[PDB]
């Protein structure tokens, strides 16, 4: 089973939980990456047929008069197509949106709503939570001298 | 010993005479039967009931826990395994293994103590400790009973492991390497899946700085958490812990400063008058209630009535609003004061620390930096009010990171590695002085204090106070000082009563005036201390709700909006 | 044989009488009612009852004073019977406290009496007094009351015993550091610091910076390195003719001028500077309002001086006159950064809270030299201490607040070579203007060129270089121009302890008129308190029950000579 | 500071100023050193002694030395039209020594 997992993956791992305080670990047995039970819920919305406006009005139901902005958020949540051009080339299939505005226009509540809705959303303020909070760094392990 | 059985019988008699404990166990068993998640094997016993039934057993537990609690543990475990059939054969041999733990509650009398009031005379006894949790360690399981199996014989033999860190009485040292052969010499098999384990964690409870005496080093106690209550509080939580204050190791008796390692074997965790009510409610019926509580805010300080009114409203606070969508709404009110010195800026700032139920006074570290990450000054401010002096001295990082705390009332850690969200439900009051030595009324506060409008405007009320060179101000401001050459405890009870027992709600009648005034403010083009935005509308709701806290009413009325609008205009004109 | 010793102490406690009360038995009975197991015994009464038991205690206290502790435990047990743990004995003595420089090998293990100031205190630690042990081999159980466990069973192999924790008793221990009084510190000598340990209820009775009297057991424990220490047995912390002498002196009308001239007679001029220093030494008054506002009675003065204006001498003289004074220069303080600190003493391996210079001077005065060249972060603690009289120290997970009710005498060098009258002091003095806003009164000592002043100063230099300055001291004393430095120090402590004046309504309205007229011409409300402190300072010097309007004129003038000087 | 196994307490070893006691201490290029290094020299000439609190050692040593210092003006040339107090970074209190 070696060389199955990779760093940063989201997986469900099945195994045995094995051990005067005892130390515990898990012996991996089966690994998988990330349906009628939810197809019924999906069927209801497409049955109504209200797709763009309903979902664009669904995000932040407590913010006034930002339907055009919410529509851009709705597409950004969905995203485009990450076209693998081939021949070693690559074109991003994601949407980046900037929200300039005066103070008191609720342009930060949308930031909270986007992080809440998205399964992989991260909320950040200030100078990217400083330079150490932004980007990333390699840190040495004092136990094994390894850097992670 | 024979006396051990008699002590067990007393707890059995205790359970018989108080049906509440055993019927609760039966209710738990029925709940477990319906699920055949499983509830843990712990119940809570009131000490007052034990004291009223058997003082000696109650006193015996407090004074000699190692000689009185295990008899109670055996009595409860025996009753649990005998009250019903436990019909399932395979499940009974594993689920019923767990001994039934006990928890204590009630009045502790002389043993109701603190990390400082606790002394060595109370060691080897059961005590209740109240303090603040500073840090915790990783949860790890403790080996309790192992099961051995020989392949050639096909039968099971079990072995127990006990140590003084979890056992109430000092037993003979059990631990050793895991055995490999049985009595017959047959090679044994290690059955990992049939061994019984109990989770264990140690926490460090400390005396709060709120109550610590000045100039003396702190007192702290180590608390052990086991089994089900192994994780009940996070660092910073005000906790009440009951356990056996017990020593460990040796004080150098075998083989100089080394003392006996005194710590508490925690078994229970609880996170933290009528005449006063008859006085708080009674005194609110007069027509001028609000002015009374504004005068009692540092009465020796003359003038500044509106800022005292604003501070009182900040103490009362609004209501944070949550929705089924998962939204959270700001409910705290922030105030900032600006102008020339010698105007009691730090005096009222100091007074707030002397009045609030919880307050933190610091100066411009604010956020959690890096690993457990240390709790910053603004992080420790949850459910409290913050008093920051020299507010101009904030660094660039502090100035850009305070935005989330000011509005969202949340602290977000986004440092390399660990990411988490921490509650920052705090109201912030601060003061600042001009950089150039003197304030210039001909220029806006942004041009004087040098803090950006994007930071200054975040405060709901911005007060600019300057001592005029007029003689009439100088006469009163000096005479009031020279004149020095409803009670405050009642006021603090009023704040305690109002912030908890009454939650006002909105009403369309108040909306009729609040929206109208905000519409006028947006329409009015006259210069003001801040450009009007939607934030003022939220401020009016908070101020009206804060006034409703003073009036002690669940609804909102016209006068609540009238006062809120009038004061807001004062801070703007 | 030892039973007679136990009986003798039993009769001593039960039968000694003072003020018609059995004081030692009564106070032990009161302690039992309070439920604290402590007793205090005065040595001067021990010798009176019987010299034999006193002599035995003084000569071999190693085993006899355990007997006294056990005997009183029996006495307390007997007392409890009539009303139907090991008690502690505390020794107090009034005999002379031999200087710490004088203890020798002949006093080893003997009862000694010392005095000093507590500079540091450590954290508490657990110590054993009663134990129960069990053999791991044959399960033999017994009890034990540097004690060590038996190496062989008393019923099993070497070291068969283990400790039963749930059947044992323990006591609390604290380690402390003490050094000699500054009044006896030799010049060019580091004061003798001393290691002191106390146990049970003697712990946590003092804080660093406290002057105390010590009665204890001087002893030494372990090429042959040895370290002394004291086992603390007890800690303790004006004549009628002198009281009436100063009372008569209070009625002297020329006392203000006489005291002014006595302030550094070797210096020329600067007469009003001398008056300010007297007001600094006298200090104001502190009062507490019911709303939680505490009024600072301390007065702080800054002496902005040009180089060569004897600024070093001005602060140097004050330290020997003020009863509670410490000198600081170049960020140097009492082995700290002018504030409290937590340090680990390797001798006991424990962590100790250590008091800085501003900590030791609680209720006194501190002299700060080279004020313009100190660490800025130290100024912040000073700034809080200068106004709130508190110092805040944070260590790991604990923050502590320490009291510092100290008046500050400060001297500083201007930004340029000399103060320029064309500019505000905030642009002339070489440190933070925020601190400049905190001093009650600042003065600029001047160097105006004058013939007779310079010539008199010039001759004074040759007199020192010729040794005639020693004869000048006799000449000045014969002239009666100075009060004795020891007597003046006694007077400062006398007035600080006996008098606490209050302002009169006439003085208050006079101050109000002065303040209004000053601002009509123009000074902050903060400096109104600074002026008022001077009004209380003058009344305290005269020991008048209340301040008087006649104090206002000098108070206004001295402050006018300070603020309008810049 | 040096360790000593014979007595096990920290021992102190003197620097250049302690060596030149009853002698002369020469400081070439006096201006180029930092103010923290220069602050020690100032208190050396004033008190003729060294005061130090390091590694738990608090003591004073004799530093009776004479000083001869060479320096350079700002910019490497002396400004004849400005005073000495405005030709070097050396502060005036140190010049008075
Ligand atoms: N149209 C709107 N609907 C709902 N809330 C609003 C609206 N406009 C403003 N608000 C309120 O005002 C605040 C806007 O602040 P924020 O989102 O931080 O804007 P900015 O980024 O300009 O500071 C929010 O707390 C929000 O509750
Ligand atoms: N209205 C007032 N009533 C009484 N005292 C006042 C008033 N205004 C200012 N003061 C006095 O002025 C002093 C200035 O304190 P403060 O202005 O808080 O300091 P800072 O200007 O450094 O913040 C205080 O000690 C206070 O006693
Ligand atoms: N009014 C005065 N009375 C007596 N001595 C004076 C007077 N003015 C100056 N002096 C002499 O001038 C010297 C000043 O040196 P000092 O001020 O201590 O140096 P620094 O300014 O570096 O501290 C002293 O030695 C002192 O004897
Ligand atoms: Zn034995």
């Amino acid at each position: 089973l070696v060389r199955s997992l990779s760093p940063g993956d989201i997986v469900d791992v099945t195994g045995i939980f094995l051990p005067l305080l005892t130390e515990t670990y898990l012996e991996a047995q089966f690994v998988r990456q990330h349906t009628s039970d939810v197809e019924e819920r999906v069927m209801e919305l497409i049955t109504s047929g209200d797709v763009y406006n309903r979902l664009a009005k669904s995000i932040a139901p407590e913010i006034y008069g930002n339907l055009d902005v919410k529509k851009a958020l709705l597409l950004l949540l969905v995203g485009g197509v990450d076209k693998r051009v081939g021949d070693g080339m690559k074109i991003r299939g994601d949407i980046n949106v900037c929200l300039m505005g005066d103070p008191g226009v609720a342009k930060s509540q949308l930031l909270k709503a986007i992080c809440k809705i998205s399964p992989r959303g991260v909320y950040t303020t200030g100078k990217g939570s400083s330079g150490v909070g932004l980007t990333a760094a390699v840190m040495k392990d004092p136990v094994t001298d390894e850097m992670i | 010993d024979a006396v051990f059985g008699d002590r067990v019988r007393r707890f059995q008699e205790f359970l018989d005479t108080f049906t509440s404990y055993r019927d609760s166990v039966r209710s738990i068993q029925v709940y477990n039967s319906n699920n055949a998640n499983i509830l843990p094997h712990r119940i809570i016993i009131s000490l007052d009931d034990l004291r009223e039934f058997d003082r000696s057993f109650w006193s015996g537990i407090l004074v000699e826990p190692a000689y009185f609690i295990p008899p109670a543990e055996k009595a409860l475990t025996d009753l649990a395994d005998s009250m019903d059939d436990v019909p399932h054969p395979n499940a009974s041999a594993v689920s019923s293994r767990h001994p039934w733990k006990l928890s204590f509650k009630g009045s502790f009398g002389a043993h109701a103590l603190s990390p400082r009031t606790l002394t060595a005379q109370h060691l080897n006894k059961l005590v209740s400790v109240e303090g603040i949790v500073t840090k915790t360690s990783l949860v790890r399981p403790k080996l309790i009973r192992s099961v051995h199996y020989a392949a050639k014989t096909g039968r099971f033999h079990y072995r127990d492991y006990t140590d003084a860190t979890t056992t109430l009485t000092t037993r003979i040292p059990t631990p050793a390497i895991y055995p490999t052969e049985d009595t017959e010499g047959n090679k044994l098999t290690t059955e990992y899946g049939y061994s019984t384990f109990i989770d264990h964690q140690r926490i460090t409870v400390q005396e709060m700085p709120e109550m610590a005496p000045a100039g003396q080093l702190p007192r702290s106690i180590d608390v052990i958490l086991d089994d089900d209550l192994v994780d009940k509080t996070k660092p910073g939580d005000r906790v009440n812990v009951v356990g056996v204050f017990k020593s460990l190791g040796a004080g150098g008796m075998n083989q100089t400063l080394i003392g006996f390692k005194t710590l508490i074997l925690g078994n229970t965790v609880y996170p933290l008058t009528d005449f006063d009510i008859r006085n708080i409610n009674k005194l609110s019926k007069k027509k001028d209630i609000f002015d009374i509580l504004s005068q009692s805010l540092a009465p020796s300080i003359y003038g500044h009535d509106h800022i005292k009114k604003a501070i009182l409203l900040m103490l009362m606070g609004g209501v944070e609003k949550n929705l089924e969508n998962g939204s959270h709404l700001r409910g705290d009110i922030n105030i900032l004061m600006v102008g020339d010195p010698s105007t009691a800026k730090s005096q009222l700032l100091r007074f707030v620390l002397n009045t609030a139920s919880l307050a933190i006074a610091t100066t411009g570290g604010l956020t959690a930096a890096v690993t457990r990450l240390e709790a910053g000054a603004m992080v420790l401010a949850d459910r409290g009010v913050v008093c920051i002096d020299e507010f101009d001295k904030m660094t660039d990082v502090d100035r850009v990171a305070i935005h989330e705390v000011m509005e969202q009332q949340t602290v977000t850690i986004a440092k390399a590695g660990i990411h988490t969200t921490l509650n920052a439900r705090c109201s912030v009051i601060a003061a600042a002085n001009p950089v150039f030595g003197q304030y210039d009324v001909n220029r806006d506060p942004h041009q004087n204090i040098a803090l950006p409008d994007s930071l200054l405007s975040r405060f709901d009320l911005l007060f600019v106070v300057t001592d005029d060179i007029n003689e009439i101000r100088d006469r009163s401001i000096s005479e009031h000082v020279l004149r020095t050459h409803v009670t405050i405890p009642f006021l603090r009870k009023y704040v305690q009563y109002a912030k908890e027992r009454v939650i006002p709600q909105l009403t369309q009648e108040a909306i009729n005036v609040i929206v109208k005034n905000y519409t006028d403010l947006r329409n009015d083009d006259n210069t003001k201390k801040s450009p009007i935005t939607a934030r003022t509308l939220e401020t009016l709701i908070r101020l009206a709700t804060a006034h409703a806290k003073v009036r002690l009413s669940k609804t909102v009325n016209k006068v609540d909006a009238k006062v809120a609008a009038n004061l807001l205009r004062f801070a703007l004109l | 044989d030892n039973t007679e010793i136990i009986k003798s102490f039993k009769n001593f406690i039960l039968e000694f009488r003072l003020d018609s009360q059995f004081i030692y038995r009564d106070q032990l009975r009161n302690n039992i009612l309070v439920k604290n197991y402590s007793l205090t015994v005065n040595m001067e009464h021990l010798i009176g009852y019987n010299e034999d038991i006193y002599k035995k205690l003084s000569d071999e206290p190693s085993d006899i004073i355990p007997l006294f502790e056990t005997a009183i435990t029996q006495v307390a047990k007997r007392i409890s019977i009539l009303s139907r743990p090991t008690f502690q004995l505390i020794l107090n003595s009034n005999a002379n406290q031999i200087p710490l420089r004088d203890l020798d090998s002949e006093h080893v293990s003997k009862i000694v009496r010392l005095s000093g100031i507590i500079i540091s205190t450590s954290v508490l630690s657990s110590r054993a007094t009663y134990l129960s042990i069990m053999c791991r081999n044959c399960r033999h159980t017994t009890s034990i009351t540097t004690v060590s466990l038996p190496r062989s069973c008393l019923s099993c192999g070497p070291d068969p015993y283990i400790i039963i924790h749930e059947s044992s008793k323990f006591i609390d221990q604290q380690f402390l550091k003490l050094q000699e009084i500054p009044e006896l510190v030799p010049v060019g000598e580091m004061p003798r610091n001393l290691t002191m340990t106390c146990d049970r209820y003697l712990t946590n009775k003092v804080i660093p910076g406290t002057r105390v009297t010590i009665v204890g057991i001087y002893s030494i424990y372990n090429v042959a390195i040895r370290t002394p220490y004291i086992k603390i047995l007890g800690i303790q912390s004006f004549t009628e003719e002198e009281e009436e002498e100063f009372l008569q002196l209070s009625r002297n009308p020329k006392l203000y001028e006489i005291l002014t001239n006595s302030i550094a007679p070797s210096i020329f001029g600067n007469e009003d500077i001398k008056k300010a220093i007297v007001c600094l030494l006298m200090g104001g008054s502190k009062k507490i309002l019911p709303d939680g506002m505490r009024l600072r009675g301390d007065i702080n003065v800054l002496l902005l001086g040009d180089p060569g204006t004897a600024k070093s001498q001005l602060l140097k003289f004050v330290e020997k006159v003020s009863p509670i004074a410490v000198y600081t220069s170049g960020k140097g303080s009492s082995a700290a950064g002018l504030t409290a600190s937590v340090q680990r003493d390797p001798m006991t391996r424990e962590f100790y809270l250590e008091g800085g210079a501003m900590v030791l001077a609680d209720g006194g005065v501190v002299c700060i030299d080279e004020f313009d060249k100190m660490r800025d972060e130290d100024r912040v603690a000073i700034h809080e201490a200068m106004e709130q009289q508190t110092i805040s120290i944070a260590k790991a997970g604990i923050t502590t607040v320490l009291n510092s009710r100290t008046s500050v005498l400060a001297a500083a060098n201007p930004i340029y070579g000399r103060y320029d009258d064309l500019k505000s002091p905030g642009d002339n003095i070489d440190f933070q203007t925020t601190i400049l806003s905190r001093f009650d009164m600042i003065f600029i000592v001047k160097d105006d060129h004058n013939e007779e002043r310079d010539i008199s100063i010039a001759n004074h230099v040759i007199n020192i270089h010729t040794g005639n300055a020693n004869a000048m001291q006799n000449q000045q004393e014969e002239n009666g121009s100075e009060i004795s430095i020891e007597k003046m120090k006694r007077y400062i402590t006398y007035c600080r302890l006996k008098c606490a004046p209050r302002l009169s309504p006439q003085a208050a309205e006079k101050l109000s008129s002065n303040f209004v007229t000053i601002r009509k011409q123009l000074i902050t409300i903060r400096q109104l308190e600074a002026i008022i402190r001077i009004t209380e300072s003058l009344a305290k010097l005269e020991l008048s029950p209340i301040a008087q309007e006649r104090h206002v004129d000098e108070a206004i003038r001295l402050f006018q000579a300070s603020t309008m000087d810049a | 500071v040096r360790k000593d196994p014979i007595t096990k307490e920290w021992t102190l070893e003197g620097g250049a100023l302690v060596l030149a006691d009853k002698g002369v201490c020469l400081i070439d290029e006096f201006d180029k050193m930092n103010d923290q290094d220069r602050t020690s020299i100032h208190e050396a000439m004033e008190q003729q002694s060294i005061s130090i609190s390091k590694a738990g050692i608090v003591t004073t040593l004799q530093a009776r030395c004479s000083i001869i210092a060479a320096a350079n003006p700002n910019g490497g040339r002396y400004n004849s039209t400005l005073p000495l107090a405005q030709n070097v970074s050396l502060t005036e209190p140190i010049l008075s020594a």
